[PDB]
């Protein structure tokens, strides 16, 4: 899964 | 520190000079050599600090993600160089821990610095926790828990439901309970809560932060789907 | 620069 | 050296994981202990080698590149950041050349390993004379030159002018006298020769030759065309 890409 | 003998401002300017010249271990020395000057960050300041180890950790972690599938498939050697891996991407977030707990974190002077150093503890202990085995993983993980929701307990009393930073703690400690603490009913109520109370607040801001917003909400949307 | 063998 | 107790067949199996990870520094760091062992390298290590030192000096390369625009255009930050890259990258070529010299060039070898050596002597003094000013440059280039020439020499006694070791060489060799050395005229004179005589024996070669020298003479008439 995704985390924040910043 | 290596950093110890220069300024401050030169720090932080050849931060910027390393960010254009894409060598980010610099960045990030030149950012740890900041924060050891004792003063708070910038919102620019912490921005860059979080850029420059996101994308160190970000290649070791891309490494050794690559070394555990050929490992999985399969002499000593594999399970060598990715313990390698292993143990130099266990420095970086022990060295981007140790600067949040000496001392970002307690400096922090308004609560939306206060959430962003809380979530990126929560952060590097789960990038710990994604290598980690056995009983340290555990201790691991029970750290990762308590920074991000303290986290959320101050995001909550302090900050909008809106707010970009409050939606990207709620998605990245939801993201741990789904991937790291197999929590993934937790996951799930975190993620709708989130994505409900910032949808009933939506029409309230500007083009630029209703952007902002949706595009985090988003984020938590992706990840309900798969998980749901 | 020119560019030289890529390898 | 941190590599000296490890196995040679160990260092080139880790050098193809690091290949594989992308880590690049770490690939160079084992083929350099592989070197270290004092036995002859095979074609395929020769590759691994040059790959591995190639991604980590152009990487050096064009940071330097974004570092000395930057300085061009314009406190004493940028031009001690750009010392210090262009000092990391004179560091890593004198690495190199040290291989060579004190490992890898020989006498008595087979035609294809010493122009392969002596070709990238002269490629790590062309990376040293791309930073270097005045006479000091002066010695590096005429050191460039010496072992593109010399490679050159055994490369059309003892190799077929589709060889793709020799045709590179002429390619760098080319781009030296057209970047490095201030003689267009003879980069082009070299470029149009090599690509000619390529041409004329491609008649010679199987299918599976014929794609490897003809990637190469593309590449030559590429830069043919840029310059005329
Ligand atoms: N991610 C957290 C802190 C740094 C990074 C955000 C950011 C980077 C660079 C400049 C400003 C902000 C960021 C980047 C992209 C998307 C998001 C949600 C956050
Ligand atoms: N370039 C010089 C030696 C290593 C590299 C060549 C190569 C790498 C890996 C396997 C075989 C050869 C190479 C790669 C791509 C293009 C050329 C012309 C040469
Ligand atoms: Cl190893
Ligand atoms: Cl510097
Ligand atoms: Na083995
Ligand atoms: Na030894
Ligand atoms: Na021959
Ligand atoms: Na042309």
């Amino acid at each position: 899964t995704p985390s924040l890409p910043g | 520190g290596a950093m110890g003998s220069m300024e401050r401002a030169s720090l932080i300017q050849k931060a910027k000079l390393a960010e254009q010249a894409e060598r980010y271990e610099d960045m990030a020395a030149f950012m740890k050599g900041a924060v050891e000057k004792g003063e708070e960050l910038s919102c620019e300041e912490r921005n860059l600090l979080s850029v420059a180890y996101k994308n160190v950790v970000g290649g070791q972690r891309a490494a050794w993600r690559v070394l555990s599938s050929i490992e999985q498939k399969s002499g000593p050697e594999v399970r060598e160089y990715r313990e390698k891996v292993e143990t130099e991407l266990q420095g970086v977030c022990d060295t981007v821990l140790g600067l949040l707990d000496s001392h970002l974190i307690k400096e922090a002077g308004d609560a939306e610095s206060r959430v962003f150093y809380l979530k990126m503890k929560g952060d590097y202990y789960r990038y710990l926790a994604e290598v980690a085995t056995g009983d340290d993983k555990k201790r691991i993980i029970d750290s990762a828990r308590s920074a991000y929701q303290e986290a959320m307990d101050i995001s909550k009393k302090e900050m909008p439901p809106t707010n970009p930073i409050r939606l990207g703690l709620a998605l990245n400690f939801s993201v741990f309970h789904y991937e790291i603490a197999n929590s993934p009913e937790e996951a799930i109520s975190l993620a709708k809560t989130t994505f409900d109370e910032a949808m009933a607040d939506l029409h309230t801001l500007s083009e630029d932060s209703y952007k902002d917003s949706t595009l985090i909400m988003q984020l938590l949307r992706d990840n309900l789907t798969l998980w749901t | 620069r020119t560019p030289s063998l890529p390898g």
